């Protein structure tokens, strides 16, 4: 009886696996852009 | 309120449909559906807080038949074609890109 | 920004600029309190939708009631939106609900002048 560390989440819906990873891969391949004036 | 009212309201307004949505460890995402008859591209928005936001674009082009896409390559920007990262203030400008883009 | 549907309406105010202060619906059809803006200038409105029962079919034909809001506004901040929208953006307007689209984008151009 130590309690746990959690992450809040809404329920904005569960993911699939695959789109957990799709995640991961496009933030890591993202191309960063400031503006779009 | 119901989130179907909002939903109508900002499809008939600015042109936008949400279809699919999920929160991930990294964030929020959505697949997004934008534009008119001119034109119509399908994306994913992810929303990733570091407190700053972070809004990850991500284009989707399996819905676009062969005709569409190549009217899509004369009337999109080539950043519009790559996955991209930017801070949650210029969600507006990229909308507002996306918008004249699709309209041209 | 923990319910869904403040999550929805946080995504429309980022990405098209619009917030809805306000939904509703009484005898006088379902209405909207809304902003629409950024830093070059905000426009506070009320959008209504008027159903009117189709002669032949459930699909509800759609009326928009569009009526700008200037009486809170300062005279300088109406003054500033003058010079960037024209005159009847400043009326009541109504038009069907094809024209949404159009009206809005004619509000966001105005706006970013």
């Amino acid at each position: 009886d130590e309690g746990f560390e959690f992450r809040r989440h809404s329920n904005l819906g569960v993911p699939t696996l695959g789109e957990r990873l799709d995640s991961l891969h496009e933030i890591k391949s993202a191309r960063r852009m400031d503006h779009f004036n | 309120e119901t989130i179907e009212i909002i939903k109508d309201l900002f499809e008939h307004l600015c042109g936008v449909r949400v279809h699919r949505t999920y929160e991930d460890d990294t964030g929020l995402w959505f697949d997004t559906s934008q534009g008119s008859k001119n034109g119509i591209m399908d994306y994913k928005l992810g929303f990733v807080k570091s407190v700053d936001t972070e809004v990850i674009y991500v284009p989707l082009l399996k819905q676009r038949t062969a005709e569409e896409l190549q009217e899509l390559q004369k009337k999109l920007p080539d950043y519009l074609f790559e996955t991209l990262s930017f801070p949650l203030r210029s969600l507006n400008q990229f909308y507002i890109k996306m918008s004249k883009s699709l309209n041209k």
